[PDB]
């Protein structure tokens, strides 16, 4: 998936 | 007669003519290898074994879907985030001294690196609030525009972004997506992508613009085409708007009405 830095 | 898939002088010249009248791109004899390589893939995709067959189907059907694929095949889309970096600080100081919605037009957006580099500069200098700024990006290449729309890039390609820009405007892929990044929808919301052929006698764009980025694209056009587009831009620029050219371009050359105002930056009058 995708996430914040 | 031919060879196992051979490109004849005659076909190369027809291809040169066809791409020039559809996109304005001037191809040279020293590019006949790229042409062959980029185009045999289209022949294969369609199951044709002849360039003359391919060429004729195109000519006989001007509305053929293959025309867009033919154009996409011959365009050179090399671009990069924060390319010709010195332009961005200039864009920021200019936008900061102006009022009203700051509108920019990236006339040769390619895969999106340019329009997003502009959006980041402005979000950083102006903030992200409805009606503060807007970026319009276009290209004749529908493939690259699609890539731009998705806003997915390789993390290794963002060598020029500060950690604060990453943290602020991108999402990081993990697992199957590890190594990729995606521009956040919040910043993407301020960028509009459309297809616009610079050869058009009239641009279908939402101007006037405070700035127009027309970098590394004029180099593919001939003299009169370059001057015609430059003249089409004039009435599209707001009062003290800016026109940015690539490292190789000199606009004050074809039209003196444009004055150099920094590293490949021009202003009117
Ligand atoms: N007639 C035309 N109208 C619009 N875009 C064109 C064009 N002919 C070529 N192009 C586009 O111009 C792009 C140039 S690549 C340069 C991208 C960016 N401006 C940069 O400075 O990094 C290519 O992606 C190609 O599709
Ligand atoms: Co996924």
């Amino acid at each position: 998936n995708w996430e914040t830095f | 007669m031919t060879q196992r898939l051979a490109l004849s002088d005659a076909h190369f010249r027809r291809i040169c003519q066809l791409i020039y009248q559809r996109a304005g791109i001037v191809l040279a004899d020293h590019k006949r290898d790229m042409v062959y390589n980029r185009l045999v893939r289209r022949l294969r995709a369609l199951g044709l074994d002849d360039f003359g067959r391919y060429l004729s189907m195109l000519e006989a059907n001007q509305n053929s879907a293959e025309w867009q694929a033919f154009i996409n095949a011959l365009t050179t889309n090399l671009t990069a985030f924060f390319r010709e970096a010195h332009h961005f600080p200039i864009l920021a100081e200019h936008a900061r001294r102006r009022h009203g919605e700051y509108r920019v037009w990236s006339a040769a957006a390619s895969t999106g690196e340019e329009p997003y580099s502009i959006a980041i500069t402005l979000a950083d200098a102006l903030g992200m609030a409805p009606g503060r700024w807007k970026v319009f990006a276009s290209d004749i290449d529908t493939e690259v525009l699609e890539k731009a729309r998705s806003g997915i890039y390789r993390l290794s390609e963002l060598k020029t972004l500060s950690p604060q820009q990453l943290q602020r405007y991108f999402m990081r892929g993990t697992g199957p997506h590890e190594g990729l990044v995606r521009v956040r929808q919040e910043l993407a919301n301020y960028v509009e992508f459309s297809s616009v052929n610079l050869l058009e006698k009239q641009y279908n764009v939402p101007g006037p613009f405070d700035a127009i980025f027309c970098r590394n694209v004029m180099i593919y056009f001939d003299k009169t085409t370059q001057e015609d587009i430059l003249r089409r831009f004039v009435p599209l620029l707001k009062p003290d708007g800016l026109l940015f050219a690539g490292h190789s371009e000199n606009f004050s050359n074809l039209v003196r009405e444009f004055s150099l105002r920094g590293q490949t930056v021009y202003a009117l009058s």
